[PDB]
Parts: structure tokens; C-alpha cells; sequence
């Protein structure tokens, strides 16, 4: 990447996972943008959380810009899926990690309970109607 | 064979006509192996199995809810009995 | 076409937008993309696979429920025996 | 649904549900009848007067319009 | 097979619940 190149743009799919082998990159944040928040150096990875996502579900959070001539190692999500095709015991672990990360943000037994509640409400409406008919 | 199949992927009736006339060619001399070798029933059974599973799950949900309610009532009764016996056990 | 569907794997909403725009275009000019052709063997195969998955899930749920019920019955029997022993 | 409701409320599975067992049918079922109200509901449903609601009595109560 | 197993399990659960309810009723009547 050339100097002042937007490695990651804000509001982008960000499917890949970059690692740094030579150079430095900076996360352009701040109040109105164009402000450096943190710079990562050789040996730093970023964007790995997107490798376990689904089609169009990892819109990038901020902007990432290369300070100078940087040397990144991209690993696309499609390649990860192709590799995962041949490894199910790691696929289950990766999906469990994804489910944990998605569960830690929102906050057959359930369906059976819902069906029982619907049946109970239907029976209760009829019981109230029978009580009213006995009264009336 | 694979090239023929993948070229026939875009042609739905060409494969049927080809197999029909291949059956005719075989019938010209040594008709296939079994002339009575001649689908929807399999799909119907596949769907009926899913329908039966759904009905069984729907029944089992209500059964489990009723069992949970009965277990809660029995546990409450047992807890009341234990609390009543508690005065004699501790004293 | 394969390239187009490969470029739409990360834009599921754009896929629906494209299909809707194409459908309105066909309705404006063409045979109105007649909707009486079908509504939903591929469909039968998908339904069979979904039914098999639902049956497997129901069997697993039934096994779990049976194990839980057996554990609860054993615990209740143990509690009743302990209460009887304490009373006696 | 009637058979499942009777089985859930009638935890005894003997074909008869008692007034106390109705409490176990409270959470499982969707009706409100306990204590004096439970006894009154049992008397109304128990036409025979044995103090318990049978399968036929439960069916009649559910289908009574 | 699942339906048959469910029916058998329901019958067994009904019998076990009947035994437990009889025991609980006897205990309550005694006390």
C-alpha cells in the first residue's frame, strides 16, 4: 500500500483480514475524523472478526490509513470458507465463537413453551366465555 | 460424460429427448435389461415424514408444558410438606 | 452471470433490489413475467431435507426431554425417600 | 389438544384429576381455578360429585358452549 | 417410531405421576 492509502474505509464490507509485516498503519478516528487514535506496527493483525461473518454483515467501523509504504498480508473470507469446507471440527468452533460474539451484544424448548402458551390462551378465552355464559 | 451432462445442464428437454431415443436405439436390439424398469411418491413420503415430525413436536411441546406445570405443583406440595416437617426436625 | 452472482454474495439487499427492478421492467415491457407459472423436484428435495432436519432436531429434543424427566423423577424419588427417613 | 391438556393437568394419568392436582394444571394449562374457586370449578365440572374431574367431564367442560 | 416412543413415554410418565401423586396424597393425609 502507498502512503495515505485507505486500507479500510468506514462503512465498507471489510471481509478480509490483514496482517502487518513491514510498515505501520493508523486508525483515523477522532471527533470529526482525520485524527489518529492508534497506530499498529509490524506483527499486528486487524479485521479478523470479519472472517467469521456472513454476506454483507460486517460494515467497517472506522477508517484505517497506511502511514507510508506498507506491506500487508490479506486473507479473504472466501478463501477461509473454501478452507473451512474441508475442516468441520474447526468450523464448529469458529461458528461457536461467532455465536458467542453475536450473543454478547444483544443483551426446541422455547417453541414448545410458545405453543403451550398459545394453547393455554385459546383455552382461557373459552373458559372466560363459558363463565360469562353461565353468568349470562 | 461429464462434458455432455454439463452442456445439457442449460438444456432441460434435450436430455430427455436424448435418453428417450437412446431407449429406442436399445429397443431396436436388446431392449435395455428390464423392459419394466419404468419419483413423486418419494417426495410425498419425504414431506409426510416432515409433517409427522412437526405434529409430534407440536404435541410434545404441550405435553412438556403440562409436565412442567405438574412437576412445579408437585414440588410445591413436597416443599410445603418438608417445611411442615421442619419444625419437628429442628426442634 | 456467475460473476454477477459472485459480486452479489456480500450485498443481499442489492440482490433483492436488482430482482425487483428487473421484475418491474419485465412487467412494463414483455409478458409481464407471468406469476401463474409456479409459487414455490428441487422444491420437493428442499422440503424433504428440511423435514429430515426437523425430525432429527425433534428426536434430539425428545431425547433431552426424556433424560431431564428421568433425572427429575430420580431427584423427586430421592427427596421423598429422604423426607420419609427424616420423619421415621 | 384436549388429550394433551388432560394429561398435563391430570399428572396422575389415571383418568381423573383432583382439586389439588388442578394446581399442577394451573401453569401447564391456561385456566384460573384454585383454592375455593378451584373447588367450585371442580364441583361445576364434576357432575357425578366424586370430587375429581374425569376425562369425559374434562372434555365436556372444554367443549361446553 | 418417534410417535410410538412418545406414546410409550407419555404412558410411563402418567404411571409414574400417578404413583407419586398417590404417595404425596397419602403423606398429606397422614400429616
Amino acid at each position: 500500500y502507498l502512503p495515505n492509502d485507505y486500507v479500510c474505509k468506514k462503512g465498507e464490507i471489510g471481509r478480509e483480514m490483514y496482517i502487518i509485516q513491514a510498515g505501520q498503519v493508523q486508525v483515523l478516528g477522532g471527533p470529526d475524523g482525520k485524527s489518529v487514535l492508534v497506530t499498529l506496527k509490524a506483527g499486528s493483525v486487524f479485521g479478523e472478526i470479519s472472517l467469521l461473518a456472513v454476506g454483507g454483515g460486517n460494515r467497517r467501523t472506522a477508517n484505517v490509513v497506511a502511514h507510508g509504504f506498507t506491506n500487508l498480508f490479506i486473507l479473504d473470507k472466501k478463501d477461509l470458507n473454501e478452507i473451512l469446507v474441508h475442516y468441520p471440527e474447526s468450523q464448529k468452533l469458529l461458528r461457536k465463537k461467532a455465536r458467542r460474539m453475536l450473543r454478547n451484544n444483544n443483551k426446541g424448548r422455547g417453541g414448545r413453551l410458545a405453543l403451550l402458551r398459545a394453547r393455554l390462551k385459546e383455552l382461557a378465552a373459552l373458559e372466560a366465555a363459558a363463565r360469562q355464559q353461565q353468568l349470562l | 460424460k461429464d462434458d455432455l451432462m454439463e452442456a445439457l445442464t442449460e438444456y432441460p428437454d434435450a436430455k430427455g429427448m436424448l435418453e428417450e431415443k437412446g431407449k429406442q436405439i436399445l429397443m431396436k436390439d436388446g431392449l435395455l435389461d428390464i423392459n419394466i424398469a419404468n419419483p413423486k411418491d418419494l417426495e410425498e413420503k419425504v414431506t409426510r415424514m416432515e409433517s409427522s415430525v412437526d405434529l409430534l413436536q407440536t404435541r410434545f411441546a404441550r405435553i412438556l408444558a403440562e409436565y412442567e406445570s405438574m412437576q412445579q405443583k408437585l414440588k410445591q406440595r413436597l416443599t410445603k410438606v418438608e417445611k411442615f416437617l421442619k419444625p419437628l426436625i429442628d426442634t | 452471470k456467475d460473476d454477477l452472482m459472485e459480486a452479489l454474495t456480500e450485498y443481499p439487499d442489492a440482490k433483492g433490489m436488482l430482482e425487483e427492478k428487473g421484475k418491474q421492467i419485465l412487467m412494463k415491457d414483455g409478458l409481464l413475467d407471468i406469476n401463474i407459472a409456479n409459487a414455490g423436484p428441487k422444491d420437493l428435495e428442499e422440503k424433504v431435507t428440511r423435514m429430515e432436519s426437523s425430525v432429527d432436531l425433534l428426536q434430539t429434543r425428545f431425547a433431552r426431554i426424556l433424560a431431564e424427566y428421568e433425572s427429575m423423577q430420580q431427584k423427586l424419588k430421592q427427596r421423598l425417600t429422604k423426607v420419609e427417613k427424616f420423619l421415621k | 389438544e384436549i388429550r394433551e391438556a388432560f394429561r398435563v393437568f391430570d399428572k396422575d394419568g389415571n383418568g381423573y384429576i383432583s382439586a389439588a392436582e388442578l394446581r399442577h394444571v394451573m401453569t401447564n394449562l391456561g385456566e384460573k381455578l384454585t383454592d375455593e374457586e378451584v373447588d367450585e370449578m371442580i364441583r361445576e365440572a364434576d357432575i357425578d360429585g366424586d370430587g375429581q374431574v374425569n376425562y369425559e367431564e374434562f372434555v365436556q367442560m372444554m367443549t361446553a358452549k
